[PDB]
């Protein structure tokens, strides 16, 4: 490998001479302490290396060693139930050998090199292997981890190890060429993993949250952005998606958050339970954790590591959900890195290539046919935090241009303690037109038209606000008081959900369809009674209001009996009325 | 023909690299860059001098080193091989097929930058196009040879309007008594910085209409190299000019979301440390945009025509 | 009448003026950055006149 | 020992010395001239041919013939000991109180290692600051970073001195009574003038608060590199005490705007291209390395709490120093100029102020069980009264209903009694008593945010306890 | 060169009511017509070319569209000169440098046009000069100065822009020629902010 | 502005009767400095001075709009040198009119940008205050001498 | 050097109602009076020089008009010292460096004025120091920094400007002199944005 010596030290910038043959953007180890850095410029015999960590104490003449590879992650068994930083350093193993502080120059491995795994071969000698096929399986918690050949490797199998206990470092398959395949391989974080073909979105990503995946659904493999201010629910919704979605593996990325907020996430997450099996939620999630005082390079590269791990788990045939918390803090690190490189700014101080990076990050999602012949998907949900609620900042326009859904939060509904606090007037979704051939085959034939009727009822209430803000609410006509009351019923009994309840935390499509049918059955009969001619106050007092309200807290397996009872009850009550 | 290689690389930084002894590289030439691993990159000469020649790389410079990199000359001017068989095909903006079919056999090789049309050789556009929209056909009518862009917002359906105009376009020869025949119609569709969800809509609309048999598509995706976005409209306009002025076609060119083109141009300009303009954009955008829009029109003594409908989203 | 007049006239003009002033200040800052880059380049070029 | 005499260039704050490749980057050096005077300096760039040194103080007497440079230490270090309680330092570790220098138990680098995120634990205990508008509505939790936003003429220094004088912990309210815990205050003053220096010196010594405090004081005419180094030394002492002797420490940083400007001229003197509005591009990371040194650690009984103080330049909350501080800190306390001009002290305005970790430090098992609902009710009632007060000026008092007049009187009495405490040292129980006395002026049943259980227990007391002596 | 410059005292009749009544321009004066896009600068300058009472009209299309030159080349041979009954194109000189033509030639076209207008002034004729856009000339100066690595003054323009603009507009006026005749040149320049 | 300046130069007089001196004064001598002036304004000024008969008492320094730009650096200095010489050596009362200081500032900015000086606001050189001060402060009165210098500069606000 | 600094407890009477009542300044305090041209900075400072109760007044005309210094030279010998009854000029020292004087002497005038003001402090007097414009000092520093080819600050000023400004203002205060007597220096400085 290429080895040189330091020639000039000035802040984080180091000039090393004797480095002829080193390649651009390689990872180098600087000094006797082993500080890591990247080569950013080549000039003759010298190379410019930008050191990640603190450089105080370095001297001229200390060795510089090039690893010869760009920034990459180790992909293999042992990533689940793990906590990593932005450059895939296991924090738990760092804590054991160092204490409460992170000393500079510590060396650890992403995958444990001494843990034994249960090997089970699938290929036999004489077989031809191409990139993406399965060599064998290894059990890991509730899953079976498939051992994949790297995508750039092809050849014929020479020898296969028998079944037994092995570590990740021992070769299991060796080809006729002489290349030895281990249980793990490395891949650059900035290069997308190849696939065969990208399929269309035609299956919904069930979030379990009534408003989110009834009014503004997101398809499997889609993208969504959820901006909002403090106390608006951003975090509970995310962790609720982690708890209740139909994704097999969850990847959580935190880019440069506050320390006391990463503390909450790191402490609370091991205490949650997986609703599928009752085991810990940690057994199917990977967290990337970065605070504000970590090096800016790790904060900038945090999301690429997460999306690469999500792509690796997608390549095994799973369905992966990726949650990127506060991409604005990633854009801040990008701005800082661009400022240190002396590049020209654009708009609000951001580098001109911000939109290109955001487009390159969001484009990795989608449902694909993997190289192994199996389907997989990655779904990305990215949180945004505007500086003052103005969606005119550059990051929000750059996000709005590419995302397929937009869940706008509002603190005004949080002030009224109405959760989820989602502004249904400013939100939108572009996956509704391609999802209803799934809805009217697996939910109910009348589901789409019922959804549009409910949306129309919600819209008609909003068009009467300039009446109520001038004239008192009680003075209105019967035909308008009726729609105001049905709007209140929708806002309080359908668009409201409790995540801490035993049964209300998760809602299925049949239950939501039943509730919507129940509400429309109430509304049509109240309207017909209005032309029949009755006191409006008597309608607002009828006992079927309790049947409307108490439909939320009924259990999933006992809902249909309640639905049929309420269906007969509303008719019986409105026939009893004069 | 022989090939010549240069190995005197002396400086690599960002998108630029310097070659020492390359005194016989023409200005604006296309070079072919090879590294030690065998991966092949492209580039263009942006400045040539006795001491060194400056080459910018079409994509990222990861993996290059001063010991093993070599630069090879391809051609003195960027050219595209055009043919009458390009109809019904799809290309990735740089000119390679992405439909899985074998590549074409070029009848001619034309420079992609084009040449200005002589104002004496032009003639007045006078043929009215009926589009089927009252707000257009009556108050903003479109003429063969006109360049009429659509100013759109973020969530507004500009693409549906463009597709509807492409479907319903007709010339109405009966109002002037100009016979019954149709001089053949063609559509050239160029997409810069488009997403898969949107591109699928255009693909399905063209398949449903059946207009794919007389259309050429140049597709540049959001994860493609940023330079390939710059070259995308020029090759589409080269193909349209070739068809219209050598085979008497009436072509219709649709350029989608030129805001992506302008941001790509801003990236490329700011990568070379130049004096910026009104909002960080380069100060020479007017000439660069004029070299794209001005290629449409009608020519005296010829039957073909080029009509442009660019689409851009107002920030 | 006063409520409608204020809401539909007075606020958007003030917002447009703010948006114009912000762009002017940002442009001046960008020009200053370019000038600082040029003077730094001249400073670094000065030291190599006679090594 | 060894001296370098190859000086080749002097201009302003920088000098070049040849053949000095043995000097490590960031080292501290001593500059000696022909008159025998010794100045300090820091190495900012090392190369094969020469090294660049930034000089403290001024360079009036220097010349290229007789100047020499000698090494002091490769890494800036500070000697720490428990003798430091009751001492004053000039910002680089030199005592200025006249007492002999301390004997160090250890010498630690002033730049600190980051805390491992898996080693922290959630803050769960509060600090009694003695101010009702902070204790009741914006409670400060052990391990929180709660800055104070002030203007130009507002009395931030007096509030800082009062908080440092009155701060204490309450172990009797926690659990069964627990046990006595040590407490200490670390004060860092950066860019202060002579008047504020004399004020702080008199204030800390006139009441006996010096025996539990460490003072780092940096004048406005001192070198700017000392102003850079001061908060790191303060945090080093605080971390040493808290995580090696289980102290509960409180760090007060007097003015971070001075720190940000000093960082600006230091970056400008090192030929660095600035970022937004002339400020350095790495200001966010540099400020994060200071704020994120506070917190509480699993397995440790000590803690560090920070109260940064800064002055908004033109009252612009979008300015970079207030903007980036809100991205790292956990709320803010905003002083109001109108309350100051009305004669109310301290001028803490409860409407834009916020504490984000408040809910973790309140509730049964600590303080009192009715804290959160009382705070919410006070906030809502004050918000109503404020706009009723503006409506009165147009429509007249007689056009209001009875409830609007009661809200107006509640707002007046609130500003008169709750906020305007003067120099009183109020416990949490007294503040809650006054809060319930103010809520008694509102009729029962309009207190929507409070449950009937607490209303039936605390509602009804008259204001005479503080009304008889405001 | 000329012998003397005289004070203008006769109107330049443009054929438009608002310009000829409210804001008149003299037979040796200068005028500027700024405006946003799609406002009427070109239609106003072609109407002046069609209907004014000048003897010779010189049209300088510095950096504009190529279809307008085709319109001028086609329509004008069929129209009638207002004051001599001949074709309108017989009194017109066109200098065309479109937007996709080379950038550095924008500067030369303005000087060529004003020099031809000065030449026809020396024969005793009354000449009207129209410049389609001077902002394109300013952009050409900016591009050349950027290639020269000069320091920009404001908005990226070179600091000597005002001197060039003043030198261009000063060539107008009513003069007594070296041959003893009387002639005048009017300059109407459009600006595109 | 030019009409106002011409009217002031035409109508200006002192009132010794109000001050009680009883003297009859003599008219002001005029020094006229034109920088980048156009023919339209220069002809107006010439005709006004011809009609008022003030050309026999006037010294004119003319730098037209088609003249070279860098000559504008010198003109105010020579005009003020002549004015100071007349006023403080021959006891004249001198009135000085400078047509456009904006053109002088552009001429100074050209040289400042050619020399890579550190600019102030809007690109003007940092020493423009001192350079403008070396022109303006040459007026006033001197103890023990009868003469005086009065300045009426004219400038256009962009 | 001095023996010990003291707290401020005695007001500096200026003779203006708004400054004496609403915004007081103590005997050893500092103050700043910024404003645009034509707002009243010079008239206020000269009124302070006339009517204040300081024993000795030192006036620094850093880079301003010469007529302002002429007014002080002419009118002060005719006025009356408020607390002694003699001529007012007998207690005043003037340092004059007008606008058309050489640029580099502006900093020297400020330092000379503050040194003289400290010298009169050591004799037991209370001295008031007026700086007519501290912005011209910054402009002179910028002009020299241009000739030094060094890296400038936000608006072209040298980075060490704030250190100089801080070192100038912190020379004021009420002290115990080396001889055991008591003196004070108060500084009022104008800013011209
Ligand atoms: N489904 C829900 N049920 C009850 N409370 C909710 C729900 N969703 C959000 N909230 C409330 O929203 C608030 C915001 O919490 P969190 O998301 O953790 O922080 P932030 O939104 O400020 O990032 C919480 O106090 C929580 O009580
Ligand atoms: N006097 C006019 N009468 C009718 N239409 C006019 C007139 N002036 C301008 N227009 C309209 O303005 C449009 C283009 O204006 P144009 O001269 O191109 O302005 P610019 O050159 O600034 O773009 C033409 O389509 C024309 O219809
Ligand atoms: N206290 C005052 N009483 C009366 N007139 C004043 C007062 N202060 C200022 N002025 C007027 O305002 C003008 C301000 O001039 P001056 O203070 O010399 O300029 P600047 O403030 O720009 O240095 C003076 O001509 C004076 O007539
Ligand atoms: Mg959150
Ligand atoms: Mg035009
Ligand atoms: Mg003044």
């Amino acid at each position: 490998m290429i080895q040189g010596v330091i020639q000039k030290i000035a802040g984080p910038a180091v000039i090393a001479k004797g480095m002829l043959g080193a390649r651009m953007y390689d990872i180098c180890k600087v000094g006797e302490e082993g500080l890591v850095g990247e080569i950013i410029r080549l000039d003759g015999d010298t190379a410019f290396v930008q050191v990640y960590e603190d450089t105080s104490g370095l001297k001229v003449g200390e060795p510089v060693v090039s690893t010869g590879l760009p920034l990459a992650v180790e992909l293999g068994p042992g990533m689940l139930n793990g906590i990593y930083d932005g450059i895939q350093r296991p924090l738990e193993r760092i804590r054991e050998k160092t204490g409460i502080y992170i000393t500079r120059g510590v060396v650890v491995h992403a995958l444990d090199r001494e843990k034994k795994w249960a090997w089970t071969p699938m290929v036999k000698p004489g077989d031809e292997v191409r990139g993406g096929m399965v060599l064998g399986t290894v059990p890991e918690f509730g899953f079976t981890h498939k051992i994949l050949v790297p995508p750039d490797v092809r050849g014929r199998v020479k020898e296969v190890k028998p079944a037994g206990e092995y570590t990740v470092e021992e070769p299991v398959v060796v080809l006729e060429d002489g290349t030895e395949l281990k249980m793990y391989h490395t891949w650059p974080v900035r290069r997308a993993r190849p696939v065969q073909r990208k399929l269309d979105p035609n299956t919904p990503f069930l979030t379990g949250m009534r408003i989110l995946d009834v009014l503004f659904p997101v398809a499997m493999g889609g993208t969504a952005a959820i901006p909002g201010p403090f106390g608006s629910g951003k975090t509970v919704t995310q962790q609720s998606l982690a708890k209740w979605s139909n994704a097999d593996v969850v990847v959580y990325v935190g880019c440069g958050e506050r320390g006391n907020e990463m503390t909450d996430v790191l402490v609370e997450f091991p205490e949650l339970t997986d609703p599928k099996t009752g085991g810990p939620l940690m057994h199917r999630t990977v967290l990337i954790a970065n605070t504000s005082n970590m090096p800016v390079a790790a904060r900038e590269a945090s999301i690429y590591v997460g999306v690469t791990i999500a792509e690796y788990f997608r390549d095994q045939g799973f369905s992966v959900a990726l949650m990127a918390d506060s991409t604005s803090r990633w854009a801040e690190a990008l701005r800082e890195i661009s400022s240190r490189l002396e590049e020209m700014p654009a708009e609000e101080g951001y580098p001109p290539y911000l939109a290109a990076r955001l487009a390159a990050f969001y484009e990795r999602a989608g449902k694909v046919i993997t190289l192994g012949g199996e389907e997989g998907a990655v779904t990305i949900v990215g949180a945004v935090s505007p500086p003052g609620g103005d969606m005119s900042e550059p990051v929000t326009q750059s996000t709005l241009r590419i995302v397929g859904a937009f869940w706008r939060l509002d603190a005004s509904l949080a002030f009224r303690r109405h959760f989820p606090a989602i502004n249904w007037n400013g939100s939108y979704s572009l996956f509704t037109s391609a999802l209803d051939p799934w809805y009217r085959e697996n939910v109910a034939e009348d589901y789409p038209e019922l959804r549009d009727a409910i949306s129309e009822l919600l819209q008609r209430e909003a068009g009467l606000q300039e009446i109520v803000q001038l004239v008192g609410p009680d003075a209105l006509q019967d035909a308008e008081r009726l729609v105001i009351e049905v709007g209140r019923i929708i806002r309080e009994d359908f668009l409201q959900q409790n995540a801490y309840h035993e049964v209300d935390a998760y809602c299925s499509m049949k239950k939501a369809y039943g509730i919507m049918k129940m509400i429309l059955a109430f509304y049509k009969e109240a309207e017909a009674a209005i032309k029949r001619g009755v006191s409006i106050d008597e309608i607002l007092q009828l006992p079927v209001l309790e049947r409307i309200g108490r439909a939320r807290y009924v259990s999933e397996e006992e809902f249909p009996a309640y639905f049929e009872e309420a269906m007969k009850e509303i008719q019986g009550a409105f026939k009893a009325l004069a | 023909l022989l090939k010549k290689e240069y190995t005197g690389i002396t400086y690599i930084s960002g998108p630029l690299l310097f070659v020492e002894n390359a005194k016989d590289l023409a200005y604006g030439a296309i070079v072919d860059i090879k590294d030690g691993t065998g991966r092949v990159r492209g580039g263009q000469v942006i400045e040539v001098s006795e001491e060194y020649a400056v080459i910018q790389v079409f994509e990222e410079t990861t993996g290059l080193d001063l010991a093993t990199t070599s630069v090879s000359l391809v051609e003195d001017v960027a050219r595209l091989g055009v043919s009458k068989e390009m109809l019904g095909r799809r290309f990735n903006g740089i000119g390679k097929p992405i439909d899985g079919l074998p590549p074409i056999t070029p009848e001619k090789r034309l420079p992609i930058t084009g040449l200005p049309l002589n104002p004496v050789a032009r003639r007045k556009p006078e043929q009215f196009i009926q589009t089927g929209i009252s707000t257009i056909d009556v108050m903003n009518t479109l003429v063969r040879g006109q360049k009429l862009p659509i100013f759109s917002g973020s969530g507004l359906p500009a693409n549906e309007i463009a597709a509807q105009i492409a479907r319903q376009a007709t010339v109405r020869p009966d109002l002037s008594g100009e016979g019954e025949k149709e001089e053949p119609f063609a559509v050239v569709f160029a997409a810069m910085g488009i997403t898969q969800r949107e591109l699928s809509y255009f693909i399905q609309e063209f398949e449903r209409t059946g207009a794919l048999s007389r259309s050429v598509l140049f597709l540049n995706k959001a994860d493609d190299p940023t330079i390939e976005r710059i070259l995308t409209p020029r090759m589409a306009l080269t193909v349209a000019e070739y068809l219209a002025f050598e085979h008497d076609y009436h072509v219709l060119v649709i350029l989608t979301d030129m805001t992506n083109y302008c941001e790509a141009l801003r990236e490329i300009g700011a990568a070379r440390e130049e004096i910026p303009g009104r909002r960080g954009y380069p100060g020479y955008m007017y000439t660069d945009l004029a070299t794209i829009y001005e290629r449409a029109g009608v020519v005296e003594g010829k039957k073909g025509s080029v009509t442009q409908i660019p689409i851009l989203s107002m920030p | 009448r006063r409520v409608n007049a204020l809401e539909q006239v007075v606020i958007p003009g003030i917002r447009a003026q703010i948006r114009f002033i912000q762009q002017v200040l940002e442009q001046r800052e960008r020009e200053d950055t370019f000038r600082l880059k040029r003077i730094k380049g001249k400073i670094e070029a000065r030291e190599a006149e006679e090594e | 020992k060894k001296e370098y005499t190859g000086i080749t260039y002097i201009s302003g704050p920088l000098l070049f010395v040849e053949n000095a490749k043995d000097l490590a980057y960031g080292a501290i050096v001593d500059i000696k001239d022909g008159t025998g005077r010794v100045r300090g300096g820091q190495v900012i760039e090392v190369s094969e041919e020469y090294a660049v040194i930034q000089v403290f103080e001024e360079t009036t007497g220097l010349d290229l013939a007789t100047t020499s440079v000698s090494l002091v230490e490769d890494v800036a270090r500070l000697g720490v000991s428990k003798e430091m309680l009751g001492r004053r330092f000039n910002g680089i570790g030199k005592p200025i109180d006249g007492l002999p220098p301390i004997t160090p138990e250890k010498r630690l680098p002033i730049t600190g290692l980051p805390l491992n995120p898996v080693a922290r634990r959630k803050p769960e205990q509060f600090i009694q600051t003695g101010i009702s508008t902070i204790d009741v509505m914006n409670t400060l939790v052990r391990g929180q970073k709660l800055p104070i936003f002030s203007g130009s003429g507002l009395p931030a220094n007096e509030i800082a001195a009062q908080i440092a004088r009155q701060a204490t912990v309450r172990p009797d309210l926690s659990g069964e009574g627990e046990k006595e815990e040590p407490f200490a205050v670390v004060f860092a003053a950066m860019g202060i003038t002579q008047r504020e220096l004399s004020y702080f010196i008199q204030e800390f010594e006139r009441t006996g608060a010096l025996s539990r405090s460490v003072l780092f004081l940096n004048k406005a005419d001192d070198p700017t590199i000392e102003r850079i180094l001061t908060p790191r030394m303060a945090l080093t002492v605080a971390e040493y005490l808290a995580f090696e002797h289980d102290y509960h420490v409180l760090v007060i940083l007097t003015d971070m705007t001075n720190y940000c400007e000093a960082l600006r001229e230091i970056g400008a003197a090192r030929e660095e291209i600035p970022g937004r509005r002339g400020y350095p591009g790495y200001m966010y990371t540099d400020l994060a390395t200071i704020y994120e040194r506070a917190g509480v650690v699993e397995g440790k009984k000590g803690s560090v709490t920070q109260i940064p103080i800064l002055s908004m330049p033109d009252d612009d909350r979008t300015h970079p120093i207030p903007d980036l501080t809100g991205y790292i800190t956990e709320g803010q306390i905003q002083l109001s100029r109108e309350l100051h001009r009305k004669g109310i002290y301290p001028p803490i305005d409860p409407l834009p102020s916020l504490s984000r970790l408040m809910n973790n430090g309140v509730g049964k098992g600590k303080t009192r069980e009715d804290h959160k609902q009382v705070s919410d009710q006070l906030y809502s009632a004050y918000a109503n009264g404020v706009d009723i007060r503006k409506l009165v000026a147009i429509i007249g008092e007689d056009a209001l209903t009875e409830n609007d007049r009661r809200y107006l009187q509640f707002a007046d009495a609130f500003e008169r009694f709750f906020i305007n405490q003067g120099q009183q040292n109020r416990s949490i129980e007294e503040s809650l008593q006054i809060a319930w006395a103010l809520l008694s002026m509102l009729p029962q049943g309009e207190l929507k945010r409070i449950s009937k259980d607490h209303i039936g227990k605390y509602y009804g007391q008259k204001l005479e306890e503080i009304w008889g002596a405001p």
